[PDB]
């Protein structure tokens, strides 16, 4: 990677801190989407893991990515907020 | 060369000049360029040996009605607005009541013009144009503007004494609902084809009749230019509405004497029991008073630009915005005379006053006539 | 009675039944005399029948009817300049067509209507004559006989009640026009009361935008002048005193972005006010928020009109919507190229909060695509979440494929030709194959142009050329002086930025040439080649295997890729010697290609398209002779021939020619034309200032259906190329070209027709300046 | 077109060119009997000739015309399932056809559109149509037309693996997974959904996928 | 009369369609199943079957 300019890679849908703290562990899918909608990733075959991940590439001075994940049971009622970083 | 450019379709001309009792001018004069192929409702009134005649950008000419020798001229010509200088744009006729030459004009303003020097002895903006003449009458300058506004102005200072929404749709179906006076009523027909009975008064309707169409759905042309102002034998309401449509009316009720409503007509006068027209086809036809049956009828003008028919010189006079005049039979409509004294024409109207034949003419300005 | 049998005679659309259904007694009802006249009426309720007599044998029935239906022929006459479709709509609103039901009733009823339509064209000076021609076994032909008189035209506008801004002012903003004379024209006067009603609303804007807010046309008047033509206006308004944009209090669901919305509400608490502003701000937050994720932000002001100080108060509420919308995206029209090429022209990725205008930016690399007709989509909320919305990129692809033509003359003289072929979007892939060559008996040529436009996704062009010119001049062949020249460029291509991209490569070149020609310039840049080739012979060859390095640069913000109307575009190419090279030297040249609109609705457009150029050597071996700069001809001047803007070679006093032939091939040869003449083609400068000034123009008969694919356009070409180092101490007796004004000229019109092989352009121009001499073709055939 | 003339005479005369494969001419001779004969006891199959007519003539729209004409004509016919099958059979048509093929370039990743609209009515024909000598081969079609979706649409999941949204991977996955139960395009789709986890460090959900995997690599 | 490739036309017909693309269902395991079938993806494999492919002809 002797570049330095890239044109920039991005990739949105997350839920900001406000939206981490705005939710909690015990809410229904519904009580976070009242506020959060849906997510544009879930769990396609499990629980209902609400995964809202952010990435971004600038400019070779690596990669940034929020990987949030929201474990909603079976029956809809969080039991995990997971908000992971870059890598 | 010019056998294959473009296409049109349109009017017939004129037939059947005469000369039998070969007519003249009592004499030539101009008021400037007139009225012009401009449509407008001004036209000159002739009164005191006095041509009171303006030219629609500019001078009020008072000229002697023997020669055309000016005796005043003012300049309506408007020297205020967004400019000064402009020119004067009367939309509303010359209206000689008393010491003041009454003109509403197209800048919206009905003036009063000094007789004596034309000085305008007081000057107000009314609502819109006139759309017709100004029937100054009992201190209220009566119009029908083109909004259809019954106005009545102080003809003595300006003032306006009501401003009463008159007859007309939407867009201004042009042509006349001139306010005009019988029995104490303020009688106006109206630009929808309706007609009516207002107070002289203050303006409060005596009655309002629906005679014929306008434009909208039942669809009139844009050559629809017909007096609804009516002349009213003392209880019987003549008026055309506005595609035309003659009837007979009561004045204080609006009650139909008779109806034609297959009435398709310029310029109308009641002329005895022979009510004279001039056709919308220009067909000079003598229709009754108590119904319309045709008395005569005269087809030697087919598709004109005719002035209102007069009578003048023994004749029943009709010009046109072709320029000729003629003098039609009073009774079956021959011409025994044709006086071409214009071709840009007349929008004016034949004043048949001062022993003359007084018109402005629409560029190459007044001329007066006899035979 | 009771009907033991109906007779049905002369239906010929309907059926017997169905007949039978209109009448209201079937065969076995019970049948009234009355009903029997129901049966007369109810069948004339087919709207089918000319005539019903239902009668009776006894009690059995009998229907005696001759009948209206399908018509065979609609015949229209007199519509010479309204379209017979347009007339055909009012009838076809009017429920009869051919092959449908007539009635002789609303023969005028259709006719009325068409002068209804009349109406609303901007006349009513039109008539239309509907004549039934009945035809076979129930068929009737349907003449309209049209009697047009005429349209109507713009004539004056009163306004009153108007004291701000002079009418005839506001007329000169306004698209109702009315002033050609006789030695001005301007345009035309026609009318539409529908540039009337967006003229009231550039008057609504034109108080507005002052301060005027109680601004208010009360009423609208326009005249049925009595001539059918003429449209005098009284305009009815309230001036309505300007008031004063006293403060902004912007509300609602701000977000979280309302200092972001503040600076686009930074507005100065007492400037006159504008509403168009205050318009226009309101769509500042909207995008904004679009650019923030939000792709519904309603925003509603409220300018509370405070006529106490004459002020207003500008409420503005805002509401925006939820971040994630963009789920996905769709695309369409996708149906030939590939979707992924297609996916990739896009800024705005899936999977996201919005950014707003990557939509419009990866739009606007669909719209500078070039293999497309439109660029358009579909941008949908789908139901269900606030981070629910797809983008269904509906969009319209053009036809590809192209020729260029060159020929002496075939079957009758060698086998000369010259070739070229143009497949780019090639078989739906976006590469681009044009490929050309020529083998006559002057030479033989071979090239190739094909790209893989993404080999590699970062811009990565795969552009390689190679070219073979076996040039020869067969005639004399060693007197008429061979050079075969073959060479190799693979160039490259990169977004810098996302409307910026690079251009890179090597160049490669074999020149093989043998027996110069006396010319000198010609041995000049030998003699700066450290050559000393003999000027009095036609004797010496010579290789070069010159290797630069060639570049680019791409600036791209101009429309489209095939047919643009709005923007500029910059084009940098040049390239530069390497060591390793046979000379040291460079050669830059420049291409401007910019649109300006004439016409605000484009229908003129200035086509700015200039051509620039330097190159000279790297220190001691000159830039060559065939990179000299020239026009002429098919080039930014035409109205000539190639090569007339330029240096124009001397030769010098020489014989041996290798014998140029008898009287044939002068180049100061020993056949005649001795001793120092001067050639007249432009042989070139090394460097370029030319520039061709075009405009969109359109024709008005050539239907705009497919008169938008056709580009005739004006010019006045000239231009100027000089040769620094041709010097006037060193060209004096003969014609100097180092001075940077040598101003050619030739003017006239170029031919776009749009053909299923693409754009073909013919030209015819009129030169009226030839600077030191040009060979001119007036008529000139490009494409 | 054809002037007017006996409608059997006309019809005789189209069946010349129906049989000649005169098209062009039997569509004159086709619809200038229905244009004045629209009530003829063959005007069904005057249509039910007239989409043989135009679809052979490759007037695939027109044919679509005459479809919606015949559906419009006759609503209850026995060869709606011919025409259920001639409205999969002209979007079977309408989609995708260009002269790359002799060289080696193919479209089942360009329209979408007409394909979808060929599986509609090519199931709306093996659905409401078992009848038909048309419902075993829309089937092989159908069969066909859903991995030919699947080419299109894991050409669009190749995408955005190449443009970095992995959301946008794993959506169209499952897009491909939801859609396309069995494809292999959909098959080949399993492995950029895990990856595009990796991506994203969401390596616990990819390792589901690879379960599947290891299933589907049955 | 015409001239395609040293014949005179050539026109439209498919039996590739009738191949139908070879579809491997997913053994995919539980708790690890999408809603693999949605749309109108819904082939019922019916038979009156006829002439099939370019030897289905079209009345």
């Amino acid at each position: 990677e002797r570049v330095v300019y890239r044109p920039d890679i991005n990739q949105g849908n997350y839920l900001t801190a406000n939206d981490v703290s705005k939710i909690r562990v015990g809410m229904t899918q519904q009580q976070v989407a009242y506020a959060l909608g849906t997510p544009l990733m879930s769990d396609p075959f499990g629980t209902n893991t609400w995964f809202y991940v952010f990435r971004q590439q600038p400019g070779h001075e690596g990669v940034t990515q929020q990987t949030l994940t929201l474990t909603f049971n079976s029956s809809g009622v969080l039991t995990n907020i997971d908000n992971k970083p870059a890598l | 060369l010019f056998n294959s450019e473009e296409d049109v379709v349109k009017m017939s001309p004129l037939p059947t000049v005469e000369n039998q009792f070969t007519p003249t001018t009592a004499w030539s004069t101009s008021v400037g360029s007139g009225i012009g192929n401009f449509y407008s409702n001004l036209h000159p009134a002739l009164a005191d040996n006095v041509v009171y005649a303006a030219d629609r950008a500019g001078l009020v000419k008072a000229l002697n009605a023997d020669d055309g020798k000016e005796i005043w001229s003012v300049s309506l010509a408007e020297k205020d607005g967004w400019f000064s200088k402009e020119p004067a744009l009367l939309s509303g006729g010359v209206t000689v009541s008393g010491g003041h030459v009454y003109i509403g004009s197209e800048k919206a303003q009905v003036y009063a013009l000094n007789t004596s020097d034309g000085t305008v002895a007081w000057q107000t903006k009314v609502a819109g144009e006139a759309l017709s003449r100004p029937v100054v009458s009992d201190g209220l300058v009566l119009i029908h503007t083109s909004n259809g506004q019954l106005q009545a102005l102080n003809e003595a200072d300006g003032a306006v004494k009501w401003t009463v929404n008159l007859d007309m749709p939407s867009l201004s179906l042009r042509g006349e609902s001139a306010p005009t006076t019988a029995f104490g009523a303020a009688v106006v027909g109206g630009d929808n084809g309706r007609v009516s009975a207002v107070l002289m008064e203050q303006g409060q309707m005596i009655w309002q009749q629906r005679i014929s169409q306008a434009t909208g759905s039942t669809e009139i042309d844009r050559l629809s230019d017909v007096d609804t102002t009516p002349v009213v034998v003392n209880g019987v309401v003549f008026a055309l509405a506005y595609n035309g449509n003659l009837t007979a009316l009561d004045l204080r009720s609006g009650q139909i004497m008779w109806k034609r409503e297959l009435g398709s007509v310029n310029d109308f006068i009641v002329d005895g029991n022979r009510i004279y027209l001039v056709d919308q086809n220009d067909r000079v036809m003598a229709l009754t008073i108590d119904g319309g049956v045709t008395l005569w009828t005269q087809s030697d003008l087919l598709h004109r630009l005719l002035t209102s028919p007069v009578l003048y010189n023994g004749n029943l006079v009709v010009g046109d915005s072709e320029g000729y005049l003629h003098w039609i039979n009073v009774e079956d409509g021959r011409f025994v005379a044709q006086q071409k004294v214009d071709s840009s024409g007349f929008q004016t109207e034949p004043v048949a006053a001062d022993g003359k034949l007084l018109i402005q003419a629409k560029d190459g300005t007044v001329y007066s006539i006899t035979r | 009675f009771v009907v033991k049998d109906i007779h049905f005679e002369g239906l010929q659309r309907v059926a017997v039944g169905a007949a039978l259904l209109s009448m209201p007694v079937r065969t076995g009802d019970t049948v009234n005399d009355e009903d029997i006249s129901n049966t007369i009426r109810a069948l004339f309720a087919t709207g089918n029948f000319e005539d019903v007599r239902v009668l009776r044998d006894g009690d059995t029935l009998l229907v005696q009817v001759k009948e209206r239906p399908t018509i065979a022929s609609i015949t229209f006459s007199g519509n010479k300049s309204v379209k017979d479709d347009m007339l055909k709509q009012n009838l076809e609103a009017s429920g009869v067509r051919v092959g449908e039901s007539l009635d002789r009733t609303t023969i005028a009823d259709i006719e009325k209507g068409l002068e209804d339509f009349y109406y609303s064209v901007g006349k009513y000076s039109a008539s239309v004559k509907a004549v039934v021609t009945p035809l076979p076994r129930n068929r009737v032909d349907l003449k309209l006989v049209f009697q047009e008189g005429v349209s109507a035209e713009i004539q004056q506008i009163n306004i009153v009640g108007n004291h701000a801004f002079t009418t005839d002012e506001l007329i000169s903003h306004f698209q109702l026009r009315d002033e050609v004379p006789w030695w001005n024209v301007v345009g035309d006067r026609k009318y539409q009361k529908q540039k009337l009603a967006g003229d009231l609303e550039t008057l609504r804007s034109y108080y507005l935008d002052r301060g005027y807010a109680r601004f208010n046309i009360d009423s609208t008047q326009v005249s049925l002048t009595p001539d059918k033509k003429g449209i005098y206006v009284t305009v009815n308004i309230t001036e309505g005193d300007q008031y004063k944009l006293s403060g902004v209090e912007v509300s609602g669901n701000l977000a979280g972005h309302s200092a972001e919305i503040e600076q686009l509400t930074k507005i100065e608490p007492g400037e006159l006010y504008n509403g168009t502003k205050v318009t226009k701000m309101e769509d500042d937050i909207k995008k904004l928020l679009g650019r923030y994720g939000y792709a519904y932000p309603r925003v509603q002001s409220m300018p509370e009109i405070n006529d106490a100080d004459k002020t207003v108060k500008l409420r503005v509420n805002v509401d925006a919507g939820n971040r994630f919308y963009v789920r996905k995206i769709r695309f369409e029209g996708n149906d030939t190229s590939k979707d992924a090429v297609l996916r990739r022209e896009m800024r705005q990725m899936e999977g996201a909060w919005l950014g707003s205008d990557l939509v419009d930016q990866g739009k606007e690399r669909l719209n500078r695509l070039g293999f497309f007709e439109t660029v358009d989509t579909d941008t949908q909320r789908v139901p269900g979440s606030p981070d629910q919305v797809d983008v269904v990129y509906k969009v319209k692809e053009r036809n590809t494929g192209s020729f260029n033509f060159g020929i002496g003359y075939g079957t009758e003289s060698g086998v000369s030709f010259q070739a070229g072929v143009q497949q780019d979007n090639w078989l739906g892939t976006g590469y681009a194959v044009g490929i050309n060559g020529t083998k006559n008996d002057y030479q033989t040529y071979a090239e190739l142009s094909v790209t893989n436009p993404y080999f590699t996704v970062d811009g990565v062009s795969l552009g390689g050329r190679l070219f073979y010119n076996d040039f020869q001049a067969d005639d004399a062949d060693l007197s008429d002086y061979t050079n075969k020249s073959y060479g190799t460029d693979v160039t490259l291509g990169f977004p810098i930025n996302e409307y910026n991209s690079l251009r890179a490569g090597l160049g490669y070149v074999h020149n093989s040439l043998s027996n110069m020609q006396p010319q000198v310039a010609m041995w000049r840049y030998l003699y700066s080649m450290g050559e000393h080739p003999s000027t009095s012979d036609q004797d010496n060859s010579f290789k070069t295997d010159d290797f630069t390095f060639n570049y680019g640069w791409t600036y791209n913000k101009l429309d489209r890729g095939y047919f643009p109307t709005d923007g500029s575009r910059v084009n940098l190419t040049g390239k530069v010697t390497i060591p390793g090279s046979d000379n040291e030297y460079y050669k830059v040249t420049l291409d401007t290609a910019t649109y300006v609109p004439i016409d605000d609705d484009h229908k003129w457009v200035v086509l700015g398209r200039t051509r620039w150029g330097y190159g000279d050597g790297l220190g001691g071996k000159e830039m060559p002779f065939y990179e000299n700069f020239y026009a002429g001809g098919s080039s930014t001047v035409r109205g000539f021939q190639s090569n007339t803007i330029g240096p124009k070679a001397v030769y010098f006093p020489h014989q041996a020619s290798n014998y140029d032939p008898d009287y044939d091939y002068e180049c100061a040869t020993q056949d005649g034309a001795k001793d120092l003449c001067k050639s007249d083609d432009a042989v070139g400068g090394n460097a370029m200032a030319v520039a061709s000034l075009e405009f969109i123009t359109p024709t008005p008969f050539i239907s705009d259906k497919y008169a938008n694919s056709v580009r005739t356009s004006f010019f006045w070409d000239m231009g100027t190329v000089w040769d620094t180092n041709w010097d006037s101490s060193q060209y004096s007796g003969y014609p100097d070209y180092s001075d940077p004004s040598n101003i050619r000229m030739s003017a006239g019109i170029a031919l776009q027709w749009m053909s299923p092989l693409g754009p073909l352009v013919f030209s015819y121009a009129q030169p009226f300046k030839k600077y030191d001499g040009d060979k001119a073709e007036q008529f000139q055939f490009n494409i | 077109e054809v002037p007017d003339n006996p409608p059997n005479e006309i019809y005789a005369t189209a069946q010349q060119k129906l049989q000649d494969g005169n098209w062009r001419q039997a569509i004159t001779q086709l619809e200038a009997l229905d244009n004045r004969y629209p009530f003829g006891p063959y005007s069904q199959q005057v249509q039910l000739d007239l989409i043989y007519a135009y679809y052979k003539n490759a007037d695939l729209p027109l044919a679509q015309a005459a479809i919606d004409r015949f559906i419009r004509l006759n609503p209850t016919h026995p060869n709606i399932d011919y025409v259920m099958y001639m409205r999969g059979l002209t979007n079977m048509a309408l989609d995708d056809s260009a002269l790359q093929g002799f060289f080696g370039v193919d479209r089942s990743d360009r329209d979408p559109q007409h394909a979808r609209a060929a599986f509609s009515d090519f199931s709306k024909l093996v659905r409401g149509y078992p009848n038909s000598q048309y419902t075993t081969d829309a089937t092989k079609r159908l069969v066909f037309l859903k991995d030919r979706l699947a080419k299109y649409e894991y050409s669009v999941a190749e995408y955005y693996t190449e443009r970095g949204a992995w959301v946008a991977v794993v959506n169209r996955v499952e897009g491909m997974l939801r859609d396309y139960p069995d494809t292999q395009a959909t098959r080949d789709a399993l492995p950029l959904m895990e990856n595009a986890y990796r991506q994203m460090q969401m390596n616990a959900q990819a390792e589901k996928v690879a379960k599947i995997i290891a299933a589907n690599s049955s | 009369c015409s001239s395609d490739s040293r014949y005179k036309r050539q026109v439209s017909g498919d039996e590739a369609y009738l191949e139908a693309a070879p579809l491997a269902e997913l053994h995919a395991p539980a708790g690890m199943i999408l809603p693999v079938t949605s749309g109108d993806y819904a082939i019922p494999v019916t038979n009156g079957s006829g002439a099939v492919g370019k030897a289905l002809d079209i009345r």
